[PDB]
RNA sequence: CGGGGCGGACUGUCCCCAGUGCGCCCCGGGCGGGUCGCGCCG
RNA sequence: CUCAACCUAUUCUCAAACUUUAAAUGGGUAAGAAGCCCGGCUCGCUGGCGUGGAGCCGGGCGUGGAAUGCGAGUGCCUAG
RNA sequence: GACCCCAGAAAAGGUGUUGGUUGAUAUAGACAGCAGGACGGUGGCCAUGGAAGUCGGAAUCCGCUAAGGAGUGUGUAACA
RNA sequence: GAGCAGAAGGGCAAAAGCUCGCUUGAUCUUGAUUUUCAGUACGAAUACAGACCGUGAAAGCGGGGCCUCACGAUCCUUCU
RNA sequence: GUCUACGGCCAUACCACCCUGAACGCGCCCGAUCUCGUCUGAUCUCGGAAGCUAAGCAGGGUCGGGCCUGGUUAGUACUUGGAUGGGAGACCGCCUGGGAAUACCGGGUGCUGUAGGCUU
């Protein structure tokens, strides 16, 4: 009639088994979730980095 | 058999410490927070908007976004065998810098700053840090003065 | 209808004090804690012994009453009614459960308010006599004699302190001389060498 | 030699006439206060229903007024001239404040109405020196300190010199 | 005895003292996180904000932004210095207010060298103005008014400020509600008494009412106008050269620092050997007394 | 463990009684670390 | 004269659902090249300000910035 | 009596023996034995039917003394 | 040591309590996130963004109740 | 050496009582025509400048309470890991590392940012 009700017991070393990996960080993370104001006002500073592309490689050289 | 109460056994946990209850320090409210830093999530209780849950407090987390009145932050939790990114949104009073970062920040430019200068002098000097190393052969002087002897007392029942 | 004291010997529980939680407590057995001349002065009775557990255990109110009144009429056999002062230095505060048996079995077992236990640890004092120096036998006696009530292992102790303060007996009068002590009633008040100088000037005067 | 800062005087007078009940009898008390002070009473509710008064919470029970100045000063005397400048030792509380009470308002100097009953009321003096507002301001409020301060004997001194009154020993 | 001493020792040991600043009664600490305190999201953007203080004989104009290690006042003008400038009597008053908002604004923007643009209104009129940013030019200059704990009903002071850095030129979010000349009752603005206000036509009627009434309480109340020789004929021409006067050159010249001797005022605080010695002394002397009984 | 000269403050010994710090300079005793330190010994 | 209650200074004994204080063991994060430092460009966001913020483009820096050990990353199908 | 879990024991006792702690007496004669004395006021007071040291309530002294409690027990109705 | 609707806990003093004045942000919308979690849903919640408003002198605050509870798929019906 | 306006940390800053306060200031203070609020010009708002440091405020004091920081308590309490340690148990000791809190006894009694004054 009666069982067990709940228990970890033996949890702790299957989680081990195959590692408790850290996430994959790594460059450029995503933008989702970033405020969008923020985030459609980058956008048109994205697009219009062509203009002012002279005045960069001027620089440069 | 425990409830799912968002706030279940944070009777301790949210409350303010002895003598610090009342207004809450303007300075708080001053802190830049920047995409990028390092933050550790508290989680007053004076502030019941943007409170973190209650498995946030005491985690460190990166911040991502950031808003009018609160941050966007990915702070790493454990769920059985995985640990995943989450993003939280907290409010700017559950959040203080890390100085983790900042000691790490200041090791930097320190060690920038040493390189350069042994560059331009002529020297090379240890950066990395070392561990405590075995202590060093010594003389210990009894200065004419023969070490105090020492006994173990006699027991008495104190009290 | 008790229960032999051998089923609530030990400290098995967490403390379960009377309180607005637990309700329907019946009253302790022991009321009086004091007995002899209680108002006699401090520098009457400047012997002072203890009865001290040795085990982390549970005495039962029924069996610090017995101990009390088989201690109280040994001293007055030997002392008389006003030749010493004893204190008991435990109250039952921890109440003990019992699963009243004729639902059935062990559903619901959860138990009703039975008695009360002082919860007494290795070095505490169970029970203290105060009285003159010529009667230090007495005391051994009459504290030897209320062992026998209780269920552990127990030591009897002639205390260096003065009576029943916190002050050692070889530099209590001398203090009193200096004015670092001052009478009141069965103890002293430690007067220290700082707040306001008028309560100096109280004194010296 | 007294600094002129310390002077004492009136801060307030705070007439009362603490009605049993509500209706036309509360109407009035208030008609009876606006005779006595010039000045338009406020009517006061009761915190409490209790029914050995016959009184219910939140029931217009009394009426009172407060008058500051040179009209506060002349209702006083008015009042003193009832009691003929005798008032008992224990009128005067610990704060330097004072006051007593009056049987029928009609020797107050009011003529009688047939309409209009025969209310008593409440003379409560508060006495201050000056910069006792300091308590009472918005920015910066404070307290007045220990010396500034009036006690019982310090307003009886001023009642006995000022309305050459007595000082009943009751 | 009789009854239970409140502040014992157990309620000083569990008292929380407020704010310091909140035990002086001088800031509202719900109001100031309000005013002071920047969007998260714009960084280190300064959060301007317009403090005007009226004090029993001065007025205090200020602009400051909050930091971490206290505020930073960036221009200061008071009420003080209006005599260098036509008014030398009568400080402290709404005509006064203005002018001393008047003065902030125009210190300010020379400060900044935004002065031929953005002179605001030159001409002073009451109703209700708001400058405008001008393209191809540096923007108007925005802060926001803290009046402290001052009650805003219609005819303060600090309106009277706020008024007059407006019209200086500085761009402070307002409605014409807290004007001198709103009514209540028809809910409109008259913008005619404001400017009355402002040239300080009311005291002037005060002074030619007392003056036909009783002389001598007009002596009594405007004594210090009857020194200087101001007259109600001659207030609003007076108020309008200190206009001009704060318009042509607004800028503070620091008195120059004088030197003194250095002297101590007050009592240094006693040292522990003195404490002790004090204390010894207080004891034999009391013995002393004693044995003479 | 202390000695000299000027400024405040304290004491129910007040006669110009007694005692305590502080700021500047002149001396004295003791302790420790650096010193091309300098010598002598191992 | 005496006993109550009251107040004051003490005194005995306690708390899973009390607490000023407060461990040990424990939980998170950081210990670089995706970093640091220079210049510039874009923005409709922000705005006293060539102001802030973010993004982008060039350049220079390697003593590879604790110990120890280990080769890692990733996908599909899947039984019990 | 005889070895983790583990398969049987407690309070309380012992002039069995062993070690330890504290105290006391003693050549000014301990201790134990054997042998003498163990007195007067006073058969002290209050208690009662009788309580004389010894059913009890209080007192608790003095002299002679080497010493002898106005009493440690047995005993008597009380004595003895 | 009161009050904040209620159970308890947290929080709160020119507050979040009390009294007034004006109001309808308890409205229209798209996504993201948190909580339970399988990282599914519901419920509840957090931070924004776009409208239209309220209030205040303004900074601002407000898309219900100071926070933790107060609730409900497919199919069908009904209204817009 | 101080003060004012605005503050940061939020008692080393608070609380009780006492003493002193030069100059500016800050106040108390005088009045209700206007602006604006009241039962009450007490508060608030406004217009002032005869008087006063009495109060607030500032500084100092008190074998002051509190607060802050040390010593002690104490290598005590508790505790990580270990043993075919002890003990009928209850519990206790040792090894290996970490290590408190009262009482009691000392010391201290706001630092400071921006702007603007006074101080022969
Ligand atoms: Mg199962
Ligand atoms: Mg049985
Ligand atoms: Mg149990
Ligand atoms: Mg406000
Ligand atoms: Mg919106
Ligand atoms: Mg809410
Ligand atoms: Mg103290
Ligand atoms: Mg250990």
């Amino acid at each position: 009639a009666k069982s067990k009700n709940h228990t970890t017991h033996n949890q702790s070393r299957k989680w081990h088994r195959n590692g408790i990996k850290k996430p994959r960080s790594q460059r450029y993370e995503s933008l989702k979730g970033v405020d969008p104001k923020f985030l459609r006002n980058m956008r048109f500073a994205k697009k219009h980095n062509k203009k002012g592309l002279k005045k960069m490689q001027a620089n440069n050289a | 058999t425990n409830t799912k109460g968002k706030r279940r056994g944070t009777r301790y946990m949210f409350s303010r410490p002895f003598r610090k209850h009342g207004v809450v320090p303007l300075a708080t409210y001053m802190r830049i927070y920047k995409k990028g830093d390092i933050v550790d999530i508290k989680g007053m209780g004076t502030v019941q908007k943007g409170m973190p849950h209650k498995c946030y407090h005491g985690k460190t987390g990166r911040v991502y976004n950031v808003t009018q009145h609160a941050v966007g932050i990915v702070v790493n939790k454990q769920v059985k065998g995985k640990i995943l990114a989450k993003r939280i949104n907290v409010r700017i009073e559950h959040i203080k810098h890390s100085k983790s970062r900042d000691s790490f920040l200041k090791r930097v430019k320190e060690n920038d700053q040493k390189k350069k200068e042994a560059k331009e002098k002529g020297t090379w000097v240890q950066l990395k840090r070392q561990p405590a190393p075995p202590r060093e052969a010594h003389f210990v002087r009894t200065n004419g003065k023969e070490p105090e002897l020492l006994e173990p007392i006699p027991y008495e029942f104190m009290a | 209808g008790r229960r032999p004291a051998r089923c609530y010997r030990y400290c098995k529980n967490k403390p379960y004090p009377k309180s607005r939680f637990c309700r329907g407590v019946p009253d302790a057995k022991i009321r009086i804690f004091d007995l002899g001349r209680k108002k006699a002065k401090v520098d009457e009775f400047p012997l002072g012994g203890h009865m001290v557990s040795d085990e982390y255990e549970q005495l039962s109110s029924e069996a610090l009453e017995a101990a009390r009144i088989c201690a109280n009429k040994y001293m007055v056999k030997s002392c008389g009614r006003d030749g010493f002062h004893m204190r008991v230095r435990l109250h039952p505060f921890h109440v003990i459960r019992i699963n009243k048996m004729l639902q059935t079995g062990m559903r619901g077992a959860f138990g009703k308010p039975q008695g009360t236990v002082a919860r007494v640890h290795i070095g505490q004092v169970i029970m203290s006599i105060r009285t003159k120096l010529q009667n230090e036998e007495h005391v051994i006696e009459a504290l030897r004699r209320a062992k026998f009530k209780f269920p552990g292992r127990q030591k009897i102790h002639i205390s260096k302190k003065w009576g029943f303060t916190k002050f050692n007996a070889d530099e209590f009068e001398d203090m009193v001389a200096k004015k670092c002590l001052i009478p009141d009633g069965c103890g002293v008040k430690y007067v220290p060498s700082h707040g306001p100088l008028d309560k100096w000037r109280v004194l010296h005067s | 030699k007294e600094n002129p800062m310390r002077e004492l005087r009136i801060r307030k007078l705070c007439l009362n006439i603490c009605v049993g009940e509500s209706g036309d009898r509360l109407t009035r008390a208030a008609k009876v206060l606006e005779q006595l002070t010039g000045q338009t009473p406020v009517f006061s509710k009761a915190r409490y229903t209790v029914r050995s008064f016959g009184i219910r919470r939140n029931e217009k029970i009394a009426v009172h007024c407060t008058v500051r100045g040179a009209k506060a000063e002349e209702i006083l005397e008015k009042g003193l001239k009832v009691r003929e400048y005798e008032l008992r030792k224990n009128n005067f509380s610990d704060t330097g404040n004072f006051g007593f009470g009056i049987q029928e308002h009609i020797d107050l100097g009011i003529k009688y109405d047939p309409s209009i009953g025969i209310y008593g009321l409440d003379f409560y003096v508060v006495l201050g020196r000056p910069g006792f507002s300091i308590a009472d301001k918005k920015r910066r409020t404070g307290c007045i300190g220990a010396k500034h301060r009036i006690s019982k004997e310090e307003a009886m001194r001023w009642f006995q010199q000022k309305y050459d009154g007595i000082i009943l020993p009751g | 005895g009789f009854v239970k001493v409140v502040k014992n020792k157990a309620y000083f040991k569990r008292y929380q003292v407020k704010f310091r600043r909140r035990r002086e009664g001088k800031t509202d600490y719900y109001a100031r996180k309000r005013l002071v305190i920047q969007d998260k999201n714009k960084y280190n953007t300064p959060k301007y904000r317009m403090i005007v203080r009226v004090t029993n004989r001065d007025i205090i104009c200020q602009i400051a932004y909050a930091r971490i290690e206290g505020d930073m006042i960036v221009c200061a003008a008071y009420a003080h210095e209006l005599p260098k400038y036509g008014v030398k009597v009568g400080l402290t008053n709404y005509a006064a207010a203005y002018c001393t908002g008047l003065l902030l604004a125009r210190r300010l923007l020379n400060r900044f060298g935004m002065d031929k643009i953005y002179e605001g209104q030159v001409e002073v009129t009451g109703d209700e103005y708001n400058v405008e940013s001008i393209d191809g030019q540096p923007g108007a200059f925005t802060c926001y008014l803290d009046a402290g704990l001052a009650r805003t009903t219609t005819g303060n002071k600090v309106f009277g400020a706020l008024k007059g850095a407006v019209d200086g030129g500085l761009s402070i979010p307002h409605s014409t509600k807290r004007f001198p000349g709103y009514d209540s009752e028809s809910k409109e603005f008259n913008a005619e008494v404001h400017r009355k206000h402002i040239m300080g036509q009311n005291v002037a009627d005060y002074m030619r009412y007392l003056m036909e009434e009783d002389e001598d309480a007009y002596k009594k109340q405007f004594s210090q106008y009857i020194k200087n020789s101001v007259t109600p004929d001659m207030m609003e021409e007076m108020y309008k050269k200190a206009h001009a006067a704060i318009r042509e050159n607004p800028v503070y010249e620091k008195k120059p620092k004088k030197e003194v001797k250095k002297k101590r005022w007050n009592r240094p605080k006693m040292s522990l050997a003195q404490k002790k010695d004090r204390v010894a002394q207080k004891k034999a002397s009391f013995l002393r007394a004693q044995e003479r009984a």
